């Protein structure tokens, strides 16, 4: 992982990239159907645990130092670039796997992330990875109103309310992660004080109007509150949240030959 | 025709192997295939937006502008 | 799209003999194949029921010894091959009737040919 | 280092093995511009040993 | 309110010393003593205190400030009594013996972690035996024994929470003294399944962190173990060296101190040294001592500074071991840059015994051939790091015994990588050495001198030339030896003529132009060489046409150093 | 002018600075520039959202008053109803409003204008 994150990012013999390894790791985590046959002549969970502990200890090892010359002046730019590369890689490699194996870490790992966020409450990748873990936990349905579970509940509600009151003062590429996290909370904890989340989701969809991924994740989160909450407190802010949804509603080789079409052997906004 | 160096050095295959060149050709075809893949992945988004009026810069607005500047948008 | 008109014409293109009708049939089938060869997300859905009605038509009408129908038979078998290869496993409702039609085709009077 | 190699080669078959003669000639002949006194001692030991080996059976 | 009044008490005790504590004594009860100890032991045992943020993150150290301030205060007696009331290590001794492993109970694990944190804060407050007096001895051996029993019955496993709880209990044991021999005995357990090795592979970080405090007592204990103990002593010294290299933020003299001890504390146990150990033991010991050498500076024990002659002579002997494989011998060679004639002569005789005749007789894929290529590449790395002059001469001698028989492109690449390295006077010493050993011999200059010259420095070239001016001038005046010497001289002067216009060169123009004047291919090579020399004299003079027709990188580097390969 | 897009804003801020510099002119110094400046205040001082709009308009009004003081003769602007004193009353009222958005808008506007007010004597 150090070698993978060590590769820099440049945007507008061949130099390789970092995105190629995603299928490798997906196979590593989902090759049970053939490692059983190899065993003939569980452990995937064990390597998952090893990966989790390695990535957490390594990210907590890395320094996060910036300078004054508002002005964002990182003091260790190479380390920060490695950090953003690894955080993007981890947020894209977790979705295809199930956090049933991640279940032991849902308290301690998240606690460490909360500590790191409290250290530097200006890291977008922090909120990216927090959103990843929280959607994993809601996917595995970890929230059920265990002292560890109650501690997770309290941690999550505290972090959510503080980042909700702080995101109003953040800037682009940063508050976007915050609102992505906010919409990515499970409904039960954010059953309380919708007054904070309403402007958050309003500006979330406002940004989604020019940047789709925010828009559909807000859609999913929205339909989630619609399904999973009582309507009593649902009514009051509908007259506020629905009018903003007026956006998005202003819109306006091969031949007769038979060769089995090997071109076809392989595999937005309207959505 | 001042570029005859390229045409004279273009096909000095003689000190090379045939099927090695074939493997090179098909490998190049493969890299072109994934280059097309990433190109169409990039093209998935909307086409680049083009303006229809040249904009000057100053501290005071410039009313003296052609009628095209308003009719074309 | 135009495939409705085309299926109507093909169902209307086997009234008389005049094996030039079969030539119109094969050319037509070429056009519907290439039209539905590369749908985006939508035309496949209509193409499925178009295949349903066309298999119905060739089972109930294109059931004779005329070679103008035989060439249609081979070309549409190849055509359905490439569609189902492209469409994957999404033609589950039509599978058993396709099997019935195909078994009938084997037991068809073409068994002498 | 190939000294023991052709030693066992002429021990296993005990043919005429003039290839061994060529090999020892090669070993000796690598002496034109730089002195090789340790290699020189190795060379003389090898040629002596093959001398008694030749005395031994037939050659 | 709780934290603010607590820090207020800290300020009252510190800013106003015990001559002013009478104002607090006027309160006459100090009843906060019976809530603060619960606060330290458990936030739930006090007012809510939840929030898990910087306030209770910084609660422990300001609390430790409070405990120190009261430790100066005369209240410390009653405070220690209350601490004993809340915890006496006897109310918790059974609670750590409930087999917490598995998902059976977690509140027991939670309270054990809480008391671990409380007493480690007491250690930060300097309260170990004044508050928890030890046994008749000066230790609490039960903790390590119960850890070993738990890990034995864990498989006959653990959790991440169990792992950190074990680490906490380890540092609790580390809070007490005399644990070095205890942990040595624990790791020397030969219980097979061993088990001490399992414990080490579990908690190497904590073990090495503790033994960093130890300086020589650990070294002595591993010495007495080393009579027959081989694998685990190698492992523990590996942990020592890895942690010493890792610790840089404070200093790195810990590695130097431990290296000095172990060099002074090796000679009484040399069962690794010479033929008394298995071969695998020999590569293990040479690799670990190589790591030791790369830890300390080269100047440290490059001459007689202590046990340097003994370890140096052992280096010589182990490299002189004929039974030692040539590849492992080269692996041991690879740490030469930390280094008189004896080593050079034993090396030359060994490499003569190692490379009989070029590389053609060693076919590709032959194990001897692959060992040879590994050897040459590792000498290339060694000379790149060392630029040893006589060793460069040896490399040239073995190099220039047949053209293209060997990977000469690697050699010239190394020549480029070394010519810009080192002191200019040192490089000039290399040049004069390789020039003297030159007196077919043409191969020397052909394969090395042009490369080194084109990658040399200007001043070094100037001083080397000014050394060899007359030494070439005389040379300008069977005969094949003369021809070859002339070949070398013409080529070197032709190579160096691209720098700058003594100024006695007014005749060298004719002296090199005389090639085509006279009328077996040796002479053709002669004329070509001298005409090239003419080219080099012409290209610089007489413009007219008259010519008489990081953090992650640091971590990766530390990982590679632990590997020892790159 | 504070929208989240590259080319749009990249031409918007030139327009807003251009118009600001035009409305600063003393020939038309009164009766319509007041509306522009009060809107450029109330946008960012009074909003529950888009703090980017708040800081953008604070920078805008800082530049506006800077352009006015450097360009326009003083006696004209203090004899004009609009001057720095009207801004003083606006900020002083703005800090005491119960709404937190108004107070934080006042704070950020003052943070913008301090760098030029400190040079004032």
């Amino acid at each position: 992982l150090i070698r993978i994150c060590s590769k820099p990012v440049v945007l507008p013999w061949k130099v390789p990239t970092y995105k190629d390894y995603v299928d490798l790791f997906r196979h590593l985590l989902s090759s049970d159907q053939m490692m059983d046959s190899i065993l003939a002549d569980s452990l995937n969970h064990l390597l998952y645990d090893e990966f989790v502990k390695s990535v957490l200890k390594i990210v907590e090892k890395l320094d996060l130092t910036l300078e004054i010359q508002a002005n964002l002046h990182p003091a260790k730019p190479k380390d920060f670039s490695a950090f953003i590369n690894l955080v993007e890689f981890c947020r894209e490699i977790l979705p295809e796997k199930q956090a049933e194996f991640f279940e032991p870490w849902v308290y301690s790992f998240s606690y460490e992330l909360i500590l790191q966020s409290t250290r530097l409450p200006l890291i977008s990748g922090f909120y990216k990875l927090l959103s990843i873990t929280v959607r994993n936990a809601k996917k595995i349905k970890y929230f059920e109103g265990d002292p560890e579970k109650y501690s997770c509940f309290a941690l999550f509600v505290k972090f959510g309310k503080e980042v909700a009151v702080k995101m109003k003062q953040y800037k682009d590429e940063l508050l976007a992660s915050c609102l992505t996290f906010l919409l990515s909370l499970p409904h039960n904890i954010i059953e309380l004080d919708v007054r904070a989340y309403v402007p958050a989701l309003q500006m979330a969809f406002k940004l989604g109007l020019s940047y789709t991924p925010l828009a559909e994740v807000g859609l999913n989160a929205l339909e989630e509150w619609s399904i999973y909450i009582d309507r009593h407190v649902m009514q009051p802010y509908y007259k506020d949240i629905l009018p903003c949804l007026d956006g998005y509603l202003k819109t306006s080789f091969n031949k007769v030959v038979l060769k089995h079409l090997k071109k076809t052997k392989n595999l937005s906004l309207e959505e | 025709g001042r570029t005859d160096l390229l045409r004279l050095r273009r096909r000095f295959m003689r000190d090379q192997e045939k099927l090695s060149l074939m493997y090179a050709r098909k490998g190049v075809a493969e890299q072109k295939r994934e280059k097309e893949i990433k190109s169409e992945l990039k093209m998935k988004q909307d086409a680049q937006v083009v303006l229809y009026r040249s904009y000057r810069h100053g501290d005071l607005p410039d009313i003296q502008i052609k009628h095209s500047s308003l009719i074309t948008p | 799209c135009s495939l409705l008109r085309l299926q109507e014409t093909l169902s209307a293109a086997d009234r008389c003999g005049a094996a030039l009708a079969g030539h119109q049939l094969i050319r037509g089938l070429g056009q519907e194949c290439v039209l539905s060869s590369s749908p985006a997300v939508l035309a496949l859905q209509t193409s499925l029921v178009f295949s349903r009605d066309f298999g119905l038509l060739v089972f109930v009408r294109k059931s004779l010894n005329s070679i103008e129908f035989r060439e249609c038979r081979e070309e549409i078998l190849k055509f359905l091959c490439i569609f189902l290869e492209k469409m994957g496993q999404k033609i589950a409702p039509y599978s058993v009737e396709i099997k019935n039609t195909c078994t009938s085709v084997y037991t068809k009077d073409r068994a002498a040919k | 280092n190939p000294a023991e190699n052709f030693r066992v080669l002429v021990k296993q078959k005990k043919a005429s093995f003039e290839e061994a003669s060529n090999q020892l000639i090669n070993h000796i002949e690598q002496f034109l511009d730089t002195n090789e006194t340790p290699y020189f001692m190795k060379s003389i030991d090898c040629i002596r040993a093959f001398r008694e080996e030749a005395i031994k059976f037939s050659e | 309110v709780v934290v603010r009044i607590m820090e207020f008490t800290t300020t009252l005790l510190n800013t106003s010393p015990e001559g002013w504590k009478l104002l607090k004594k006027d309160l006459c009860n100090t009843h906060l003593m019976r809530v603060l100890v619960q606060t330290l032991c458990e936030p739930a045992s006090i007012g809510f205190n939840i929030g898990d943020v910087q306030v209770m993150a910084h609660l422990p150290d300001v609390c430790v400030n409070l405990m120190k301030a009261l430790k100066m205060s005369p209240y410390k007696d009653i405070l220690e009594t209350h601490l004993r009331e809340k915890i006496t290590a006897q109310s918790i001794e059974e609670l750590c013996a409930v087999n917490l492993y598995g998902p059976d109970a977690q509140v027991d694990r939670s309270r054990l972690a809480a008391v671990v944190s409380a007493c480690k804060q007491l250690h930060r407050a300097g309260l170990l035996h004044n508050i928890l007096p030890s046994q008749s001895t000066d230790l609490h051996h039960s903790v390590g024994t119960e850890l070993l029993s738990l890990v034995y019955k864990g498989i006959a496993s653990l959790d991440l929470s169990c792992k950190q709880l074990a680490s906490g209990l380890l540092e609790l044991a580390f809070a007490f003294g005399g644990l070095c021999e205890r942990l040595v005995s624990l790791l020397l357990n030969p219980a097979v399944l061993s088990h001490g090795e399992y414990f080490y592979s579990l908690f190497s970080e904590t073990i090495n962190t503790e033994l960093l405090k130890n300086l020589d007592l650990a070294v002595l204990e591993l010495m007495q173990s080393s009579v027959d103990n081989t694998k685990m002593v190698s492992a523990v010294l590996n942990g020592m060296l890895d942690q010493s290299f890792r610790e840089r933020a404070n200093q790195k003299h810990q590695g130097l101190k431990l290296a000095t001890t172990i060099l002074q504390h090796w000679k009484k146990c040399d069962s690794w040294w010479a033929k008394d150990s298995p071969l695998e033991t020999k590569m293990a010991v040479l690799a670990l001592l190589a790591k030791i050498l790369q830890i300390d500076s080269s100047v440290s024990f490059n001459t007689s500074h202590g046990s340097f002659p003994e370890v140096f002579t052992t280096y010589i002997s182990l490299l002189a071991d004929t039974k030692l494989d040539l590849h492992l011998k080269g692996q041991a060679v690879t740490l030469l840059p930390f280094f008189l004639e004896e080593l050079r002569r034993v090396l030359e005789q060994l490499i003569v015994a190692h490379f009989p005749m070029q590389s053609r007789e060693f076919p590709p894929g032959t194990p001897r051939f692959n060992n040879y290529v590994d050897c040459m590449k590792k000498f290339l790395d060694a000379l790149e790091l060392s630029q040893s002059p006589m060793l460069l001469e040896l490399m040239t001698e073995v190099l220039c015994r047949e053209q293209q028989h060997v990977m000469e492109e690697l050699f010239q690449s190394s020549f480029r990588r070394i010519a810009r390295r080192g002191s200019c006077v040192t490089q000039v010493g290399l040049l004069e050495s390789v020039y003297e050993m030159f007196r077919t011999r043409q191969s020397f200059v052909d394969r090395s001198l042009l490369t080194l010259l084109w990658h040399c420095s200007l001043d070094a070239l100037r001083e080397f030339f000014s050394t060899i001016v007359v030494d070439a001038i005389d040379v300008l005046k069977t005969f094949d030896t003369q021809i070859t010497k002339k070949m070398g001289y013409y080529k070197i002067l032709d190579v160096m003529y691209s720098r700058l216009p003594n100024e006695l060169t007014k005749t060298l123009i004719k002296l090199c132009y005389d090639a085509f004047t006279e009328n077996l291919e040796r002479r053709r090579l002669y004329h070509c060489a001298a005409y090239n020399c003419a080219i080099s004299v012409i290209c610089c003079v007489f413009n007219e046409l008259k010519f008489y027709q990081s953090t992650l990188s640091e971590e990766m580097s530390q990982f590679d150093f632990s590997t020892g390969v790159q | 002018a504070c929208d989240v897009d590259q080319v749009t804003r990249q031409l918007y801020e030139p327009l807003v600075m251009q118009l600001i510099h035009w409305f600063t002119n003393n020939k038309k110094f009164e009766s319509q520039d007041t509306v522009a400046l009060l809107e450029a205040i109330l946008d960012g001082i009074v909003d529950p959202v888009d703090s980017t709009l708040r800081d953008f308009c604070g920078r805008c009004i800082r530049e506006f008053l800077k352009w006015s003081i450097k360009q326009i003769t003083p006696q004209q602007q203090e004899k004009s109803p609009v001057n720095t004193k009207s801004l003083f009353k606006r900020l002083y009222s703005l800090a005491l409003h119960p709404n937190a958005f108004k107070r934080l808008g006042a704070s950020l506007a003052f943070n913008n204008i301090y760098r030029e007010f400190r040079e004032e004597e």
